[PDB]
RNA sequence: AACGAUAAAAGAAGUGAGAAUCUUCUUCGCCGUAAGGACAAGGGUUCCUGGGGAAGGGUCGUCCGCCCAGGGAAAGUCGGGACCUAAGGUGAGGCCGAACGGCGCAGCCGAUGGACAGCAGGUCAAGAUUCCUGCACCGAUCAUGUGGAGUGAUGGAGGGACGCAUUACGCUAUCCAAUGCCAAGCUAUGGCUAUGCUGGUUGGUACGCUCAAGGGCGAUCGGGUCAGAAAAUCUACCGGUCACAUGCCUCAGACGUAUCGGGAGCUUCCUCGGAAGCGAAGUUGGAAACGCGACGGUGCCAAGAAAAGCUUCUAAACGUUGAAACAUGAUUGCCCGUACCGCAAACCGACACAGGUGUCCGAGUGUCAAUGCACUAAGGCGCGCGAGAGAACCCUCGUUAAGGAACUUUGCAAUCUCACCCCGUAACUUCGGAAGAAGGGGUCCCCACGCUUCGCGUGGGGCGCAGUGAAUAGGCCCAGGCGACUGUUUACCAAAAUCACAGCACUCUGCCAACACGAACAGUGGACGUAUAGGGUGUGACGCCUGCCCGGUGCCGGAA
RNA sequence: GAAACGAUGACUGAAUCCGCGCGGACCACCGCGCAAGGCUAAAUACUCCCAGUGACCGAUAGCGCAUAGUACCGUGAGGG
RNA sequence: CGAGCUGGAGAUACGCUUUGACUCGGGGAUGUCCGAAUGGGGAAACCCACCUCGUAAGAGGUAUCCGCAAGGAUGGGAACUCAGGGAACUGAAACAUCUCAGUACCUGAAGGAGAAGAAAGAGAAUUCGAUUCCGUUAGUAGCGGCGAGCGAACCCGGAU
C-alpha cells in the first residue's frame, strides 16, 4: 500500500537546499515505478506532483574482517510540486 | 534494375565445409525465373527488356503477359525487345515460345527442357547450350542434350525455341586471380602441396605423385561414378 | 643487480612530529592528427567532500587510483525495451534416430541494419538533449467549436529498397586578413607615442512581398479479366487526350526585423579567494569540408539485405440523429542505461608493466598539397628514487689527416643520394613499359616591368662557406639463377626458389547429378545451380613447342 | 566344439491330452514337467541423515576444511 | 518449563517477562523473485501481456503429456537396484582369438530398497517342490591360442 514504498527521505546538504525550492527527495522501493511512486507521495502528503525523476543506486563496503563485503541497493525519487508547495513540518527540518 | 529475393551466401551444410572452396564474391540478389511457364498458356507476352542477372551465366528477359503479370524468362540467342511471345500447345515454334515436344518439329533447336511435366526447366539452361530434337517415339521424344548423350524425354514436357543467350563465355578471360575472387574462393589447392595427413598425394621430398586419387579415397581420371538405377531405361548412348 | 624510456628542471612561499618528493607562486622544458578532447567495450564507486597515514606506492610522503565515513548519479523527446527484421538460434504440428537426442515450414528470438518527438543557455564540491530558465515538438484520453457524413484489415498494391569509382553548382561548420568596429591601459631598453601593442567581434527562435544555387514531380477518362486468393475507387498492362523550354512543388543557406541568450571585460564584498551585479562591438574582404542542398551528374561490372512504421485499396464490420480529419484548451508521460576511468596508473596483459584496444573531433604559422615535417594555441604533461663524479668497459650519438672496401663469409653496418621546377635520358620489349633510367642545371633577399592567383616570368642589384640555408628527404648502373606478375605462408629462429594465381589439360557427373557432412529411406551442402554447369587431379602468365615404349600396375572396353 | 537348452534380427510358421516341452548331437525305452497372461510380502544391497562405540587420529595427523569448497587459479569443465 | 530473555556478537540504546516471557515438543497461518518452472519472452533471479473478480490498492487464472472427469506425470536425490549402450591401458613377458570386463563411463527407469518369484524347473533318487541371500560342495566338473588363464551346479547345512 501507500505508507510502504517511500522508505526514508534523502538527508544530504543538496536535498535540504532542494527543499528550499519546493523539491522533495526520497529513498523508495527499487521496484516501485514512477506512477506508483507519484501516487504514494500524492496520497500520504496531500499534495500534487507536477514532475518526478528517479534513479537506482548501488552499495559495497567492509571496514575489516575477511568478509569481502557486499552491496546495499537503493532508488532515489525527486519530486516537484505545483505552486502551493511544502510537505508537513518535515520540510523545515 | 527490378524486383526479386535475397540470395544469402553459404558454402557449408547444417555443420561443416562440405562443398570444397567457395567463399568470396559480390552481394547478388536472386531473381525468380519462370521455368514451368504452364499457368500462362494462351496469354501473349511482350519482351519489356533483357537484363544482366547474376546467379546464371545466361541472360534474362523481362516479360509482360497482357494480364498484368510481369515475369522473368531465360532470354534466348536472338530475342529482342518488343517481340511478342506465347505459351501452350496452341503456340507456334518461334523464338521464345513454350510448347510441348510433341508439337515441336524434328531437328528444331530448343532449351529450358523439363524432365517431368510440371516441375520446370532442367536441361540446357547455361548460355549457348541447346537441345536438338532427334525424332518422336511413343509418348516420348528422343533428344540430343548439350553433353552429346541421347535421352528419352516424354513428349508432354515443355521446351523453349532457340539456343540460350549470353553468346559465349569466351572473350571472358578472367585475367587476374580475384576475378575468380569476385565470385568463388581460392579454388584448386593441390593435394601434392599437402601433407601425408591432409590428402593421399601429400608428402615426399620435393615435387611428385603416385597412383592418382581425389581428396578422400577413390580415383579420378576414368571411373564410372554413376549408379545402377531406373533412369537408365529412359536413356540411349551415354559416352561424352 | 635493479628502482620500468635521456620529455628536464630551478628557486621562493606554505604546511607539518618529520618535506628533493604534498600545496601555492614565478620561471624553465616536453606533446600538440596528441602525450588535447568526446564516446563505445570493459571496469565497478575508482567520482566529489572531510579525515587517515599500518600495508599497497620500486625512494619519501603530510600525498594518492590506497584506508575510513558521508554524499553524488535526475530523461515523453538521447541509447535500449513496451516496434521491425539479417546471419544465426528456436520451432505446435511434421520428418528421422539403441537411449540422451538429430532435423524442420509458418511463427517466434536475435542488431552489428530499419524506424521514430528538443533546441539554446544556466549551474552542485561532485549530473545534465536528464535539473532550473526561455521558447518548442510527439503520441494518447477527454472537454469545446468547425465539419456535416463515413471509417477504411490479419488481406492486395505502392513505398521503405540500399553498389563501387569519379565529379558540376551553391552553401555552412570552420579558418585567415585589415588604418572595420568595440574595450582596457600602458608604454620607457635606441626608437615608436599610434596608422603601436593586447583582447573580443554573434548562438536559439519567431515573423518577414528580400537575395537564392540546387533538388523533386506528369494529369485525367477509359478497355480486357486472362494479373495481384476474392473484392478495390488501389496497383500492373494496352489505348485515347494536353506532356519541347517552360510549368508547377520544396528552400541548403544568406539577408532584414524583433526577441531570448551569450559575450571582451568592468564592478561591489570576501572568513584568501570564490560568490553576486553589470555588460561593449557585431564590419569589409578571402578560404573552406568527408557535413548540408540532395534519392544531383557521369561512368563501370564483380550487378549491390529483410521486415515493420508509412501511403493507397477494397473483405468483414459498426454507421449514416451523434463521422473521418482540422483547430483551441486540459490531462497524461512506464522500465532499464546516465558518476568516474575509457590509446589507459581505473580495460586485456600476475605488476601504478616501453605491448594491445573499435569510432569521432583534432586549431595556427611555414612548407605544391596533406591528418607529412618543424615550431606552436587551447589543453595536457616533466614519465613516484635522488645527488655527485667525469676511470676501464658497454649502449645511443657527433666529427674526423692521409688512404678508400685494402674489412669480410658477404660493403654486414654506416655514409653518400634525398623535395619541387626546367633540361635531358640507353639496351631491350608483351609496345604499356623499362624511367625518378643514366646525367645536368635551378632554388635566398630586394627593386622595376609584364602577367591567371597563394603566385609565377623576364631584367638589374644584394649578402653569406653555404639559399628544399633547420625538419621530413631515392644512391645508381652491368650481367646471371629462380619464380611470369599483385598476392600467401611457418603467432614466438625459415617470407623464399613454398603455397595461390590468370591461363592449359586429363577426367567424372543427364539432375533426388557426380561428390561431401550425417544415428538417418532424416535433413543439408553442391545449387533456388543444370554440361558454354558442377566435382576431382595435375600443370602454372605469354611465346615456340610437348617426342619414343601399352610388357608390369591402374582405368575403360570384350566375353568364346 | 560331438554343442543340446535358453534368447532373437531376417525368413518360415505346429500339434490340443491314444496331445505338447525337456532330460547335452540323435533314435528307442524309461523318467521329470503343462510355455506362448498378470500380481506378490520376508530374508539381501546401500549410507545423505541420526545414535552408540573404538589397543582410530589429535593440528605437516584426521575429511579438502578444528570449517572453506572459501581465499586464490582457470574462458570453461575444473582445480584449490 | 519455571525466571529469565533481548541470535553467533562478545556492542550501546530500547525493552519484554509468574495476566508465564525465553527455550524445548507438536500443529497452523504467512512465504517476494528465480529454478521442472509452467502466460509469452529471456543473457536464472528480469522484461512484456491478456482474462476474470475487484473500491484503487490488491486476489486468482492463462505449459505440455495421459485420460469423460476424478486424479496422475515432468524435476531433484550420496550410494545401493534393474535395464539400453558399452571402452582401453593391462595380462598373454611381442600380438590378433583370449584377458582386463560386461569392469570404467554414458543414458533410461525406480524405490526405501530393488531385483527375482510360484516349475513346459532342478537331476537320476520313479528324490525335490516359487525366489533371493549365506556356508559348503570346489579351484571339483568343465572351459581354454587346451596358452595366459577362466571357472559352475546338484546334494547337504543355515537366514527367511
Ligand atoms: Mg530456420
Ligand atoms: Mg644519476
Ligand atoms: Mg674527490
Ligand atoms: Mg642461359
Ligand atoms: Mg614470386
Ligand atoms: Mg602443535
Ligand atoms: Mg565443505
Amino acid at each position: 500500500s501507500h505508507y510502504d514504498i517511500l522508505q526514508a527521505p534523502v538527508i544530504s546538504e543538496k536535498a535540504y537546499s532542494a527543499m528550499e525550492r519546493g523539491v522533495y527527495s526520497f529513498w523508495v522501493s527499487p521496484k516501485a515505478t514512477k506512477t506508483e511512486i507519484k501516487d504514494a507521495i500524492q496520497q500520504a502528503f496531500g499534495v500534487r506532483v507536477i514532475g518526478i525523476s528517479t534513479m537506482n543506486v548501488p552499495g559495497k563496503r567492509k571496514r575489516v574482517g575477511r568478509f569481502i563485503g557486499q552491496r546495499n541497493d537503493r532508488k532515489k525519487a525527486i519530486v516537484r510540486l505545483a505552486e502551493g508547495q511544502s510537505i508537513e513540518a518535515l520540510a523545515g527540518q | 534494375l527490378t524486383e526479386a529475393l535475397p540470395k544469402t551466401g553459404g558454402r557449408n551444410n547444417r555443420g561443416r565445409i562440405t562443398s570444397r572452396f567457395i567463399g568470396g564474391g559480390h552481394k547478388r540478389l536472386y531473381r525468380i525465373i519462370d521455368f514451368k511457364r504452364r499457368d500462362k498458356s494462351g496469354v501473349n507476352a511482350k519482351v519489356a527488356a533483357i537484363e544482366y542477372d547474376p546467379n546464371r551465366s545466361a541472360r534474362i528477359a523481362l516479360l509482360h503477359y497482357a494480364d498484368g503479370e510481369k515475369r522473368y524468362i531465360l532470354a534466348p540467342e536472338g530475342l529482342t525487345v518488343g517481340a511478342t511471345v506465347n505459351a501452350g500447345p496452341e503456340a507456334e515454334p518461334k523464338l521464345g515460345n513454350a510448347l510441348p515436344l510433341r508439337f515441336v518439329p524434328v531437328g528444331a533447336v530448343v532449351h529450358a527442357l523439363e524432365l517431368v511435366p510440371g516441375k520446370g526447366a532442367q536441361l540446357a539452361r547455361s548460355a549457348g547450350t541447346s537441345v536438338q530434337v532427334q525424332g518422336k517415339e511413343s509418348d516420348y521424344v528422343i533428344v540430343r542434350l548439350p553433353s552429346g548423350e541421347l535421352r528419352r524425354v516424354h513428349s508432354e514436357c515443355y521446351a523453349t525455341i532457340g539456343a540460350v543467350g549470353n553468346a559465349e563465355h569466351k572473350n571472358i578471360v578472367l585475367g587476374k586471380a580475384g576475378r575468380s575472387r569476385w565470385l568463388g574462393r581460392k579454388p584448386h589447392q593441390r593435394g601434392s602441396a599437402m601433407n601425408p595427413v591432409d590428402h593421399p598425394h601429400g608428402g615426399g621430398e620435393g615435387r611428385t605423385g603416385a597412383g592418382r586419387v581425389p581428396v578422400t579415397p577413390w580415383g579420378k581420371p576414368t571411373k564410372g561414378l554413376k549408379t545402377r538405377r531406373k533412369r537408365k531405361t529412359s536413356d540411349r548412348f551415354i559416352v561424352t
